[PDB]
């Protein structure tokens, strides 16, 4: 009786949600028609023997969600929880938040409310969205505000797609990213940033995919998202509730962006040991967000294992990693790790690019190095904002120029928060 | 060798514990920001303000286009004066 | 045929091409689709030497 | 479903509009009767953007055909695809504009405009979700220039929240000897600067030079000039007609291409450049495609892109090719030619790839640039305008229609301001 509602906003959130629910189904033996022929901890994510995902898909245009209600999982979700408008936010935060958002926010809240009615102990939300899209950025912050008013005591986790120029579709994505981050900063309890370039490089290097597509990326993303939710979906021992992510990973409310590192990513081979995959957690080439944690300091570090993992091997791997690597923590934090083993084996999509592994690990850490991702975004915002390039598209929608300064000042404050947390004595 | 293992939980499909290598050096809780409730009435007030700003923008554009129409009628009347 | 070539050269200001076409026997009063001769074209385009 | 309403005005607008429909119809498998006969499902996936589905599974262009010249109706109806157009969407006058912008904008054009607005209102209300409008027209004549810009202004009043896109043919004394064409073009540019969201500058000067110098045609005809126009229009609209991620609608294209509202005049380019009757022996490689489409010899506006800077660029690659090779080549031209790209708009060059190539080509590429070098086109028109305007030459043809001389002064000044704004952003630095 501790249900979680997944909310997928815009194209990226919807397509990532497809990959995530596809993997949840394989890991829980649920067929595309909702039937499972085979612990009832999966009931936190799935409600005449049919199992319907506790999810809501929202997009301001229908082409993406139309593929969902037409594809292999057309009978998995109820038609009511797939919400689409007629006109998208045209890569503009102001359209998604103000112009087109206003028209369907009540309908989306009503559909979310129907899933909340089916809950005897709602824990909170998992919101999947892009930073750069008009809907992903504008509609999500609008929705996050409402969710705080209507469901005050509930937790709100994010899985945010950070922009990469290799797969970027709009020049104004840095504007949308800063605008959304500023406005949803007070309404998110923990947010897992997924840099599209970090994922793209893992597909190119570890999977040998010459030019990765959203399919290649989303399957990798889903694999990491699944590791983070395995604790909530199965009867695990670490991260058993949404409130446990704030307890374990976020020490201060504004510093709520943990870095996720996953290992092993192997192309579809002798099995990699516990020590080998634990060492990969400290290599920056395996992270969700491109940054260097070796330059910054840690305030929280969780190792989430899956499959054949013996606690004896985990402790020996951690013992060697401290004596061979420099893993500095902030003065006010104990240098240590919260370990969790989820006996459920790592599951991959049968035809996918990832290989089946006997054991896998996902390290969730709160490092000050993640501020590098903010700095890169803030720089691109500054280059354009100094000339007011594209700002007329936002102002024309009813937004004020002052909202940009407000959001950017909050970003400088956030970068300065990461700086303060990191000094000594 | 200075490793302290604190067994946290043991469940049906899981097992958790903490591994303390070293305690914090700063013996206290520091001050950096340390942090209230947004209202629906306040949200709707900002959303309505933007809605009216957008409406004013379209009204200004329409006023400008309608002045072109008044001008066009003046042009048509001016031709009439000649022949 | 030489009349079309003479009209192109008169419009394009090709002084030497006109001199060659004239020596090869092109019709000086050849007309374009609008009844304009090479003189009309050189007059429109301002090629004084071609007019002369 | 993101519908576009197409409007074609005047002799040029109707000539290039007809070629646009003949070309995109072939790509989508639509014959002159409106029937579909294709192999690919990608042909019909986004057919709704340009075509209405009539009873009997027929497809009919969402196109309005306008001209004050009555004889234009017969030439459109007699074309290869004249049969496909909705008969009630043909709105023709009896008295032409006689190469006079004032006649098309204020007098004969104004007499016919409500008949056109009735037909655009009907196509617009029938749309599930209208994106905006696309107008094909020339700026050197009277109907396309004057009446086309009058239509833009009236359409903007009723549909202010829709994208206004135009394919505006710029005049050149290389292709037309009409003395007043710089007047008509300056008056039109003044209208376009204020009332359109994005404009493709199809310059008759560049078209003539491509035919003469590159294609080796001693005397290019309008057919030769229009082969380049249709090839361009097909390329620049590929993203709107086929399934894709980037610049898939007129609004997302404008957010990507226009950083300052007035700076919305695009320099179109394409590769490989071909004439009518020229066969392709082999397909271009990705480096040949990338190099050619950025070349000044491949631009549809007579401007040197190395005399300005690119504010934004949209590159569309058509056909089956390596996306890894495309990305490498796109990064290569930007890193090798870094001084012709503004450093204060990061990642300003967006690249799309569509699997379906145009007719007779296995591989092709279309370029759309918003370059500060476009001021070369405006300065050329401004100079021609000024030469006549200081002599008060031919003004009675315009003031005789009720026009005020002050309108010419206002239009000249606005276009000259536009030129100064491009120069301001060309000289801007990322401080
Ligand atoms: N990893 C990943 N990123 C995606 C996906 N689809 C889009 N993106 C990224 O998301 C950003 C674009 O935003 P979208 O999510 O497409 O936009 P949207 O939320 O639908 O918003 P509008 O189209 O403006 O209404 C870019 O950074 C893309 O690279 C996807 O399936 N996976
Ligand atoms: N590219 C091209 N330019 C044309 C065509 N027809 C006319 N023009 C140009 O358009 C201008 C004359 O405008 P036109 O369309 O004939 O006049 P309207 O009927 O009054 O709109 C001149 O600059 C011509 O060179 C055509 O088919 N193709
Ligand atoms: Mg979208």
């Amino acid at each position: 009786m501790r249900e979680c509602i997944s909310i997928h906003v815009g194209q990226a959130g919807v397509q990532i949600g497809n990959a995530c629910w596809e993997l949840y189904c394989l890991e829980h033996g649920i067929q595309p028609d909702g039937q499972m022929p085979s612990d009832d901890s999966f009931n936190t994510f799935f409600s005449a023997g049919k199992h319907v995902p506790r999810a809501v898909f929202v997009d301001l245009e229908p082409t993406v969600i139309d593929e969902v209600r037409t594809g292999t999982y057309r009978q998995l979700f109820h038609p009511e929880q797939l919400i689409t408008g007629k006109e998208d936010a045209a890569n503009n935060y102001a359209r998604g938040h103000y112009t087109i958002g206003k028209e369907i926010i009540d309908l989306v809240l009503d559909r979310i409310r129907k899933l909340a009615d089916q809950c005897t102990g709602l824990q909170g939300f998992l919101v999947f969205h892009s930073f750069g899209g008009g809907t992903g950025s504008g509609f999500t912050s609008l929705l996050m505000e409402r969710l705080s008013v209507d469901y005050g005591k509930k937790s709100k986790l994010e899985f945010s797609i950070y922009p990469a120029p290799q797969v970027s579709t709009a020049v104004v994505e840095p504007y949308n990213s800063i605008l959304t981050t500023h406005t949803t900063l007070e309404h998110s309890d923990c947010a897992f940033m997924v840099d599209n370039e970090a994922i793209y490089d893992i597909c190119r290097r570890n999977l040998d995919i010459e030019r990765p597509t959203y399919t290649n990326l989303n399957r990798l993303i889903s694999q990491i998202v699944s590791s983070i939710t395995a604790s909530l979906r199965f009867d695990g021992a670490l991260n058993v509730d949404l409130t446990e992510f704030q307890t374990n990973l976020v020490p201060y409310p504004r510093i709520h962006f943990p870095l996720a590192t996953y290992a092993p990513v192997i192309s579809a081979h002798e099995q990699l040991s516990v020590a080998e995959i634990t060492n990969a957690c400290f290599e920056p080439a395996n992270q969700m967000v491109k940054c260097d944690p070796r330059h910054g300091k840690y305030m929280a570090c969780c190792l989430l294992y899956r499959g054949d993992v013996v606690p004896k091997d985990v402790n020996a791997a951690i013992a060697t990693i401290k004596t061979k690597r420099s893993i500095q923590f902030v003065d006010w934090c104990p240098t240590g790790f919260k370990v969790g083993i989820n006996y459920q084996p790592p599951t991959v999509v049968p035809g996918g690019d990832l290989a089946k592994v006997q054991r896998a690990v996902c390290m969730l850490s709160n490092t000050t190095a993640i501020a590098e991702a903010w700095a890169r975004l803030d720089h691109k915002f500054d280059l354009m904002y100094a000339k007011r390039a594209f700002v007329h598209w936002y102002v024309g929608e009813g937004m004020e120029e002052g909202e940009f300064s407000e959001a950017r000042e909050d970003m400088a404050a956030l970068e300065k928060d990461y700086e303060e947390v990191g000094v000594d004595s | 060798a200075d490793m302290e293992v604190i067994e946290l939980n043991k469940a049906t499909s899981g097992q958790s514990w903490e591994v303390i290598l070293k305690p914090p050096s700063f013996d206290g809780v520091p001050e950096f920001n340390a942090s209230r409730d947004p209202s629906l009435e306040e949200i709707q007030k900002k959303l309505e303000a933007a809605e009216e700003r957008r409406k004013a923008h379209f009204a200004a554009m329409l006023e400008r286009l309608q002045e072109k129409d008044k001008h066009a009628e003046e042009v048509r009347k001016n031709k009439e004066l000649k022949e | 045929d030489l009349g079309k070539k003479l009209l192109e050269a008169a419009r394009a200001g090709q002084d030497d091409e006109v001199r060659i076409l004239m020596a090869n026997g092109a019709d000086v009063n050849a007309e374009d689709d609008s009844g304009k001769t090479p003189l009309h074209l050189a007059a429109i385009k301002g090629h004084l030497e071609i007019v002369e | 479903m993101r519908e576009i309403v197409h409007i074609q005005a005047g002799q040029c607008g109707n000539q290039i509009g007809a070629k646009f429909w003949e070309v995109i119809s072939d790509e989508h498998g639509i014959d002159p009767t409106g029937s579909y006969h294709g192999d690919s499902d990608l042909q019909l996936e986004r057919i709704n953007v340009y075509y209405n589905e009539a009873t009997g599974n027929k497809y009919v262009p969402r196109a309005i055909l306008v001209d004050l010249e009555p004889g234009t109706m017969d030439s459109v109806r007699s074309g290869p695809f004249g049969q496909i157009f909705r008969p009630d969407n043909f709105v023709f006058g009896q008295s032409g504009a006689g190469n006079n912008w004032a006649k098309g904008h204020y007098t004969e054009g104004a007499e016919l405009v409500d008949s056109v607005l009735d037909v655009v209102r009907k196509e617009s209300e029938s749309c599930d979700c209208l994106q905006g409008f696309q107008l094909t027209h020339s700026l050197g004549g009277g109907t396309g220039s004057g009446m086309g810009t009058l239509l833009i202004s009236k359409i903007r009043e009723e549909y202010p929240d829709r994208i206004m896109n135009t394919f505006s043919v710029m005049p050149s004394p290389k292709v037309s000897d009409t003395v007043v064409e710089p007047y008509n073009a300056t008056l039109s540019v003044h209208q376009l600067v204020e009332n359109t969201d994005e404009t493709y500058c199809i310059d008759n000067e560049a078209l003539y030079d491509i035919c003469f110098r590159t294609l080796k045609l001693t005397t290019p005809t309008y057919g030769d000039l229009n082969h380049l126009v249709s090839a361009t229009m097909s390329g620049v609209t590929t993203c709107l007609r086929f399934p894709g991620q980037l610049n898939a609608d007129l609004r997302k294209l404008a957010v990507n291409m226009v950083p300052f509202p007035r700076l919305h005049f695009f320099m179109p380019g394409f590769a490989p450049l071909t004439s009518r009757g020229s066969q392709q022996y082999r397909a271009l490689t990705v480096p040949e495609l990338t190099q050619q489409m950025f070349d000044s010899k491949n631009m549809m506006a007579a401007c040197d892109p190395r005399h300005g800077r690119y504010l934004t660029v949209a590159a569309i690659f058509r056909g089956r090719m390596s996306m890894k090779e495309v990305d490498e080549q796109m990064l290569n031209v930007q890193n090798k030619n870094s001084s012709y790209f503004v450093e204060w708009i990061p990642n300003n060059v967006k690249t799309a790839v569509c699997d379906i190539p145009p007719r007779g080509l296995k591989m092709s590429a279309t370029f759309i640039g918003n370059s500060t070098a476009i001021q070369e086109l405006f300065k050329r028109i401004s100079e021609q305008f000024t030469a006549m305007f200081r002599r008060k030459a031919f003004l009675h043809w315009y003031t005789g229609e009720g026009m005020d001389e002050m309108e010419f002064t206002e239009a000249e000044s606005n276009m000259n301001d536009l030129v100064s704004e491009y120069q301001q952003y060309q000289d801007a630095t990322a401080d």
